[PDB]
């Protein structure tokens, strides 16, 4: 029949972005060897790797002192590193770094003199490959002039010392003339951008958006997320955090957060705290400065004993991405459907199939499944058995009919039907 | 689906009484997720399109005199009004506005109430077109008088007619708050012309007297 | 601006098919949802549709069977296609815009009329009224017409504050209607008073000024 | 949003003995992590911006007499003064952490004293004035404890009511008095009309009207 | 040290908009945060937006966006822009500063700047000299018709302070007008020369009145 494709360590699950250590963890503490209590709760949220702050040594818009090869005391020291990347693999938990030298000035990249800034990096390629961490990620690429011709020997290098690394980029443009004339012949690189960033006031262009990139791209395999940097809150209002976080995991690609976002934490709505990295609140002591902005179901001590959050969806649904094989590495086919939604299927042949219909609108429109354009290899059943709802009130297990679906408004839906066939 | 009842069906209201009218839904309509509410009222004035003034139950439209301020929650809302203006008259709905097969509401009649005044009847003879058809109607208008319950009688060289009656309200006037009526008569070439007098009476609540204007043929 | 045009009220045989138009302006169409309600005049208001972007259909289940929503994005008009005129499908409908993906109907429409019978279109017969023996009123009655709107205004819109136009009433298969506008003395035997009958759907416009009497 | 309910409007009382600032509101302001609450009191001189007295609703700041201090817990809070000063007369706010919209309200202070007999001094216009077709005669009434007071303008022995504009002054740092100006508003022609103009006192201290004029001729 | 001092118009017109700089002299910006705290007179406390350390900008509950508060390193100047203002906001404005984090309040500005705000013009006002006509004498000092609250009277510029009082401005005929009151040593007044000094900022006027004893 099928013989399978080849799975590397990285599409079985989800990255995490981590800007301000110091701002991480809470103040004080703000050491490499003070995450170590974390990565157990890292690996609630089961993550299969995380990209780490920027802590090379950096002056300010400083060349001559701006060095890629030794921690910024501020962080700890290089022998507190060997013990966080040796106690991270207890938990199969990757651990990738930031690259861009200036990451205090304005622009990242010192667009002065660029091409010793690149045969800067060259050589701290070499060292961290040595140092047996695994994958990097450069940002603002565009701030960099000619990035495609610097782009080919940093993916060469970092597949040279072994084919089980990673080299993640990023950018701002939306345009797509200039997304995938990135990919055009690199093509063993994930890439994040603000393509999905636009959104037309809720979410008008969504629909488009999704099928127009996942069609253009060639069915390749690529990685979903809202910027490069900055949280998922920065750009959404409160109400649509539960149907993104449904529709960047079963999506065909990486899918790429942000720390903090596992509560949906609003830079908004703290003062004090900047627009790049707020901290995030573990109880009710992570915030003393003042204690009237800081709720009680704004933090993981709210959130982790109710069933109905936002935490708790987030470890019932990453968990069906890293587990179920049709999310893993399966086909994508969005049919047609209702005027003002969104809706498609995951395949894999014997496997198990699940149904997404989500609800972009803000009324309580029923779901008029319209697709007649699969093939019979998958193709819709009567009923799905329902496996998870962004809102509560129904069943989480009841076999459902498809064309008498009646959807909440603002509610997506997670179907799981077998193969029947 | 939504049941959308409307409790008042017709109010009298006088300039600047603080209009206040409700209507009940069959579920709620204020989803517990979001934790706001959905329902809309609309205004549609004789002659014209319904117009928007509330969304999601608190919020006015862009470009309204802020007199309207209507509320409530749950089951059942309040469309509440601070006093009404001379461009008041319409008719008011309610909404649901989640849901799939939208369903509005039954509709109230507002009308403003104001002092009582006097006809200016008017009866005009059928001209020479229509004469030179062979048809005959005659018309007798009656403007600008606030009580509603009226009476018109016919007569015939004062004999009473009392078939051939076509009657014609208006709706309440949009300036000072009256009513209006005509009244044709239409008869053939002859039977007109084998008569002579023709009486047009009007019966009011304003005055024991009927204003009768009066017209002969022969005159 | 929302501006939201329309054919006005047509007339169709019963049990057929027509074109419903609703041309709009003043705004790109594909950032919108146009929708379409229907009242019968003293009833209450149904809605049945709604139309979008990628021309997507959202019917209501009640008049299901007997609908048919589409759409010209190209020359920024939203049709409708009803099917199998009954009787009581003569009523009034508004082609109603709103903001997209949020159901509040702001923008209406002129809104149109339909009617199923099938008697003839028929223009109608003008009567000018002239008074018998300060202030005092002129009238213009127009009987026997069977397209529904009429829409009659003095000397083009120059009088326009004391008017009021009476409701029409229908007797044996033709309704009639009276105008009413209250003039000054010194001005009718001196000015000009023409009342205009403008009727869209005989596609005919009169009009007739008032000859003092003898 | 919180609101800080000020008990007194204000509170009079004589120098070296003991009052009590107290201030209620909504919420609890021990922050339970801690076992701290979050509070603040300031002193607003007349004239000046205020400064600092007091944070995290017991403490003092540096360079502040150990008169003040703050007790309280939870929701409800008084400050204490241990004996009052003459140069302690101010008004006194909470003001908020907690939650970000921050603030409350200022009650004022005022002191008993002994009373004090005024000192009334006449000023007839200038030269430079009336030069300018106005005229406008005023007198002083310095240095007198007790705050009602009223004063007298006459015209040739007949009482003057018209014209007459009055301002107070507010209680001093230093002697705890007061001091009033009573501003005649009328026209040359009308001053040059008369001879006798009487400023009068009408005070508390005695019965005497305390009279000051002078006679146009003069 | 912990110095502050800030550069108000005075007076705008209703429906206009004002520009208030305060120049932090003495201490760097980028480790304490900067309020700003509105006062109308003889009334309460209402807190406006800060702008922290790093950029970041608040406002009130009661009004998000009708104020625009700019903070620029280049000269330490912290700019302030409120836009539709009425006649119900006359207050004081004035600067502020944080404890290094939380909301204590460690300074003001000791003065800040009285803003009202009417149709009415701003005039220069006239000053009048009161030597008293027929131990301890009592003399004072005449500034009349001036339109904004500002201006300030003082004796010698500054040389007694303790015997000397300051009547408030009563607003009248469109003009607000004081006078202030000094207890003079008779061993002084005919032989010290007495020097009134007025000085309204507002109308930029700073004329200096020598008081002449009377005939
Ligand atoms: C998206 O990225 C572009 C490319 O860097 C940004 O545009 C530049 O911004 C820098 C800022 O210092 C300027 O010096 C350049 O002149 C800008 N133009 C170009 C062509 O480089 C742009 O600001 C970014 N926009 C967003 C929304 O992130
Ligand atoms: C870079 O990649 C190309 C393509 O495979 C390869 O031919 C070349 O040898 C690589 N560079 C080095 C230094 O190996
Ligand atoms: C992708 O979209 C373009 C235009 O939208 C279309 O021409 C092309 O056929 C699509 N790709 C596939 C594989 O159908
Ligand atoms: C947490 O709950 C409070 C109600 O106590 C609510 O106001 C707030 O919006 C909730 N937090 C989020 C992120 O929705």
């Amino acid at each position: 029949c099928r013989e399978l494709p080849a799975q590397k360590w990285w599409h079985t699950g989800a990255l995490y972005r981590i800007g301000d250590l110091q701002a991480f963890q809470g103040h004080g503490a703000g050491n490499l060897a003070g995450l170590k209590g974390r990565l157990d709760y890292l690996s609630s949220l089961k993550v299969k790797g995380l990209v780490l702050g920027p802590i090379h040594k950096n002056q300010k818009d400083d060349v001559a002192q701006t060095d890629l090869l030794q921690i910024d005391p501020n962080f700890g020291s290089k022998e507190d590193f060997d013990s966080l990347l040796q106690s991270a693999k207890k938990k199969s938990i990757r651990v990738i770094l930031d690259l861009t030298p200036n990451y205090r000035g304005e622009n990242s990249w010192f667009s002065t003199q660029v091409d010793t800034v690149a045969t800067k990096v060259k050589d701290a390629l070499e060292f961290w490959l040595q140092a047996g961490v695994d994958g990097f990620q450069v940002r603002d690429i565009e701030n960099l002039k000619d990035a495609s011709s610097f782009l080919a020997e940093w993916q060469n290098i970092t597949k040279g010392f072994s084919e089980d690394r990673l080299l993640i980029a990023g950018t701002n443009s939306s345009d797509l003339q200039q997304i995938l004339s990135l990919l055009e012949s690199n093509k063993d690189l994930l890439l994040t951008s603000s393509y999905l960033s636009d959104s037309g006031s809720t979410g008008e262009h969504t629909k488009s958006l999704v099928t127009q990139y996942l069609n253009a791209t060639g069915n390749r395999w690529c990685s979903w997320s809202l910027s490069q940097a900055r949280l998922l809150t920065s750009f959404l209002p409160a109400q649509l955090l539960r149907l993104y976080q449904l529709m960047l995991f079963t999506l065909p690609g990486t899918p790429v957060f942000s720390y903090g976002d596992e509560i949906g934490l609003d830079a908004a709505a703290l003062p004090g705290q900047p627009m790049e990295a707020p901290v995030m609140l573990w109880d009710e002591s992570s915030f003393p400065d003042i204690p009237g902005a800081v709720s009680a179901n704004m933090t993981v001590k709210g959130q982790s004993e109710d069933p109905g959050s936002l935490l708790s969806l987030f470890r019932r649904l990453s968990d069906q991405r890293s587990k179920e094989r049709s999310l893993l590495h399966g086909d994508f086919h969005a049919f047609s459907a209702g005027p003002g939604l969104f809706s498609y299927i995951r395949h894999w042949d014997q496997n198990e199939r699940f149904l997404v219909v989500l609800n972009f609108g803000d009324v309580g429109l029923s779901a008029g499944l319209q697709a007649s354009d699969l093939p019979a290899s998958a193709s819709l059943p009567a009923k799905a058995d329902l496996l998870l709802s962004t809102q509560p009130g129904r069943e989480e297990g009841s076999p459902l009919e498809l064309e008498r679906l009646k959807l909440e408004p603002h509610e997506g839906l997670l179907l799981r039907f077998p193969y029947a066939a | 689906d939504i049941v959308m009842s409307q409790s008042p069906s017709s109010l009298v209201v006088s300039v600047g009484e603080k209009v206040t009218m409700s209507c009940x839904x069959x579920x709620x309509x204020x989803x517990x997720x979001x934790x706001x509410x959905x329902x809309x009222w609309y205004q549609q004035k004789p002659g014209q399109s319904p117009k928007l003034l509330i969304y999601x139950x608190x919020x006015x439209x862009x470009g309204v005199p802020d007199r309207f301020t209507g509320s409530g929650s749950g089951t059942d809302f309040t469309l509440t009004i601070s006093s009404v203006k001379a461009e008041d008259l319409a008719v008011y709905y309610c909404x649901x506005x989640x849901x799939x097969x939208x369903x509005f509401g039954g509709g109230t009649k507002l009308e403003i109430k104001r002092a009582d005044a006097a006809p200016t009847v008017s009866i005009f003879p059928p001209s020479s077109e229509q004469l030179t058809s062979g048809g005959a109607s005659v018309v007798c208008f009656l403007n600008n008088f606030y009580p509603k319950d009226i009476n018109v009688k016919w007569k015939i060289d004062g004999s009473e007619r009392q078939n051939g009656v076509l009657n014609s309200w208006t709706d309440q006037d949009s300036k000072d708050s009256t009513y209006s009526m005509s009244s044709t008569l239409t008869l053939t070439k002859d039977e007109y012309e084998r008569h002579n007098s023709y009486t047009c009476e009007a019966t009011h609540k304003t005055s024991t007297s009927p204003i009768v204007k009066s017209f002969n043929r022969n005159e | 601006q929302v501006q939201l045009k329309e054919s006005g009220p047509g007339l169709v045989a019963p049990s057929q098919s027509l074109s419903i138009t609703c041309t709009v302006s003043g705004f790109p169409l594909t950032x919108x949802x146009x929708x379409w309600v229907r009242q019968p005049p003293g009833k209450g208001l149904e809605w049945l549709g709604x139309x979008x972007x990628x021309x997507x259909x959202x019917x209501x289940x009640x008049x299901x069977x007997r609908l048919s929503i589409s759409k010209d994005n190209s020359k920024s008009q939203v049709f409708l296609k009803m099917n199998s005129l009954q009787t009581d499908d003569t009523a009034r409908y508004y082609c109603a815009r709103x903001x997209x993906x949020x159901x509040x109907x702001x923008x209406w429409g002129q809104g149109t009329s339909v009617t199923v019978s099938s008697a003839k279109t028929t223009p109608p017969s003008v009567y000018p009224l002239a008074p018998g023996s300060s202030m005092v009123t002129l009238g213009c009655l127009v009987k026997g017409y069977f397209p529904e709107p009429v829409t009659v205004t003095w000397n083009s819109g120059s009088l326009s504050s004391g008017v009021h136009t009476f409701p029409a009433v229908l007797q044996s298969d033709l309704y009639t209607l009276s105008s009413s506008v209250t003039v000054p003395s010194s001005t009718w035997p001196s000015e000009t008073v023409t009342c205009n009958v403008a009727h869209p759907a005989s596609s005919t416009k009169v009009d007739k000024k008032i000859v003092p009497r003898d």
